[PDB]
Order: structure tokens, then C-alpha cells, then sequence
């Protein structure tokens, strides 16, 4: 696929924004648990992931479903400074907050609006980490590197469109990717409490952490 | 467990 | 450090490297080991971090925030730098190198991601330039996002991994391409150090400097 | 306090 056909069938491929219905956690799972289910479609349509076993393509979506909900979540709320857009019909400020969650989330996507991260970049990123999340837990890892650098030279590309100088490509690129690391952070933390505190397809999920 | 009935159709 | 050239910034971060420290079983003295090794090394770690360019020009409560929350994750690179011409086993010190199979005295699945990270390591035949480049990062931009001239000198790093990757040869693609490798692996770190943590405050007699790291997190 | 604010400054 060529840099544009890749964008196209990221964009193509992306799920709905679902709506919502002690208070408020049970709010966000039934949220998420809805979600995941297309997330699991959505997995299928990133180019590359169905070519892996059936195997390795659940150990990646078991590894990498939480940061894959947080960065959407992260995403939709970049212009609404402040709070966090878990539905249309749900949007929670700071003082509605586990907050410290929230403020690594909030300071996420004030870190994208500073950026000014165009939904192309999006896309790619949230990718990007379904196949990297649980790559590094033979020959299909080569392929797996390989989609990924061909995600690599897409990013570069969308950068290189917008008449970005070839240094700056090479500062957004990294500027970008440091920015998985504070997800898989908050994934991480955010793993840590939900596992604390403890429907069907998000037991397997909270399990495999 | 889920997970594999799900992707698998 | 904004005024350095890259030629200039790589000197200044391998000369600023700690030294290689050596190590004084069963799973309690295999902690106390690794506790007392990683206690002296965090003092090595403080001197190593003020010499980072730029690193002295946050403020000293900043200074703290991120190496209260880089520290296990520079130790932790660090570890798998010096395990990479070791395959298979972690050297943890020039006399204290473990198997896998003596990783599960206490720990056993945070050996293999070690091991996994060092082998990825190897199989991109990763640089001493580029180590110390990542080794920089990790200490600038882990907590970096728990609090704008930051992001700068990570730009300043960014150009140096570039200018490396140039100077070896690799085209234009190959560059952006193996930037994008070596910071994907970070996500990887972060992750071996969150697992790590949760497990050290599992178990915790750690000094004073190790403890105040933890509750840190 | 904290011992790291010690040994950052000197
Ligand atoms: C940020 C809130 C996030 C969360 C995660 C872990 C925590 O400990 C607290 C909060 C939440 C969520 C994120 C994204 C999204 O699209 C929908 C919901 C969530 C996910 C799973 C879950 O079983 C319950 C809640
Ligand atoms: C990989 C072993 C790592 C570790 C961390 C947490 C675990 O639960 C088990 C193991 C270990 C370490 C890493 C790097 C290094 O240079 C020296 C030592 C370590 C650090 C601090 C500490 O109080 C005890 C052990």
C-alpha cells in the first residue's frame, strides 16, 4: 500500500464514538466494554494484523487494549481544554475525578493540542501501538517491524505534505512517539487500580495484565 | 478465551 | 546544550557515562545483591544525570521529579546495554551475570523482557552513541508529562540520533526509520520499570535514597 | 526533606 492508501484505510477503518447510559466507574466500563468489541473489528482492519497467527494477534490486543482506549479517549477530547470527552454525552471535568489518571490523560491531550496532531497522525499512532505494544513479549516479528516501518514512512509522509522541513519530519516523528511511552504509563497505572477494585470480554482482558 | 471466538468470524 | 552541535553533545554524554560497578542464592540474598548494586549505582546515576546537558538548567524540584520517575528505567537500560554481548543471560555486574533460569529465585517475567529488550538491542546492532542518546530521553522525558525547554533539548537528542544515523550511512528512510525503532522500544522500558515497581513496593531492608525513589511512585 | 536534593547540588 502507498503512504495515501494507508491513511485511507486507517480512516476507513476507525470505530464510532459510542454513548453512555461507583457512579461514574460503572459508566466508564460498560463504556469500554462496548467499545471493545469494535475495537477487535477495527484490529482486523489495520493493515498487516490479520496476516499475523490468530496466536499473536489476541496477545497483542490483550497487551495494548487499555492504551488503545486511552489515546482515542485522549484524542476526542483535544479541543475540549480541560476535561475529558469519554462520550458526547459524557463530558467530565478534573474536579469530577484515580484523578491522578485524569491529569496524566488531560496533560496527554493538551500535549496533542499543542501539537496540533491531525487526525492522519492519529490513526497511525493508535496503530502503531496495537503492533508494538506486545511485539517485544521470528519471521513474523520481521513483518511486524516491517508494517511498522511502513507506518514509519507514512507518518513521514503526512509530515513531509504539510511542507515541514525534513528536520522537523525527524522532531514531530519523535515528538510523537515519546508521547507512547507516557500512554503505556498510564495504561500501565491505569491497569494497576482496575485491577484493585476487583462483563465477560473485559475479564480476559483484565486478566491477561 | 472470548477473545478467539470473537476474531475468528 | 541548545548551543552544542551534535558531534559536541555526544562527547559531552559519553564522557558524563557512570562507571560499570561490581556486586559484594537464594531469593532473599539475590535481592539484597541487586538492592545494594542499584543503591550505589543511584548515586553515580545523580552525577551522570547533572552532566545531561540542559538536565541543570530545570529547576532542582524538577531535577527530582524526573529522577523519581526515570530511575528503575535508566537502570534498567543501562542493565541491558551491558547484557547485549551476552545473549541470553542479564550482567547485572562484571561478577554478577545470571541465566534465566536463576532469574526465578524471587522476577522471572521481568528477566525475559530484559532479555527481550537485549536481544532487540542487538539484532538492530545498537551504537554506544545511540545508548547514551536513549539513556538521556528516558531521564527527560519520563516525567516530563507529570508536572517546554524540555522538549527542546529532546529536539537537540532527536537531531543527535539523526546525525549518527547519517554519518553511518543510512538513507534518509532508514534514519526516520530507525529513530522511529529505538524510540518504540522506550514504550517497552516503561513498561518493564511500571512492573518493576509494583514489584520492589510488593517486597519493601532497601536504604534510604532506594525507598524514597519508590514512594516517589 | 528529601536526601536527592542533597546530592543534586553538590
Ligand atoms: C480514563 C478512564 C478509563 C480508566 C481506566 C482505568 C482506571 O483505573 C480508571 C479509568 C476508562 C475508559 C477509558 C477509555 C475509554 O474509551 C472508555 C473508558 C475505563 C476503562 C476500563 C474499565 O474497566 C473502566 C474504565
Ligand atoms: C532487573 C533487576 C532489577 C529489578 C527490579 C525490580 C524487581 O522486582 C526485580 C528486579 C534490579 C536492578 C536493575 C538494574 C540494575 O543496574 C541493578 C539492579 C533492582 C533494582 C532495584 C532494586 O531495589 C532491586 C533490584
Amino acid at each position: 500500500l502507498t503512504a495515501d492508501q494507508m491513511v485511507s484505510a486507517l480512516l476507513d477503518a476507525e470505530p464510532p464514538i459510542l454513548y453512555s447510559e461507583a457512579s461514574m466507574m460503572g459508566l466508564l466500563t460498560n463504556l469500554a466494554d462496548r467499545e471493545l468489541v469494535h475495537m477487535i473489528n477495527w484490529a482486523k482492519r489495520v493493515p498487516g494484523f490479520v496476516d499475523l497467527t490468530l496466536h499473536d494477534q489476541v496477545h497483542l490486543l490483550e497487551c495494548a487494549w487499555l492504551e488503545i482506549l486511552m489515546i482515542g479517549l485522549v484524542w476526542r477530547s483535544m479541543e475540549h481544554p480541560g476535561k475529558l470527552l469519554f462520550a458526547p454525552n459524557l463530558l467530565l471535568d478534573r474536579n469530577q475525578g484515580m484523578v491522578e489518571i485524569f491529569d496524566m490523560l488531560l496533560a496527554t491531550s493538551s500535549r496533542f493540542r499543542m501539537m496540533n496532531l491531525q487526525g492522519e497522525e492519529f490513526v497511525c499512532l493508535k496503530s502503531i501501538i496495537l503492533l508494538n505494544s506486545g511485539v517485544y513479549t521470528l519471521e513474523e516479528k520481521d513483518h511486524i517491524h516491517r508494517v511498522l516501518d511502513k507506518i514509519t514512512d507514512t507518518l513521514i509522509h503526512l509530515m513531509a505534505k504539510a511542507g515541514l522541513t525534513l528536520q522537523q519530519q525527524h522532531q514531530r516523528l519523535a515528538q510523537l512517539l515519546l508521547i507512547l511511552s507516557h500512554i503505556r504509563h498510564m495504561s500501565n497505572k491505569g491497569m494497576e487500580h482496575l485491577y484493585s477494585m476487583k462483563s465477560d470480554l473485559l475479564l480476559e482482558m483484565l486478566d491477561a495484565h | 478465551k472470548i477473545l478467539h471466538r470473537l476474531l475468528q468470524d
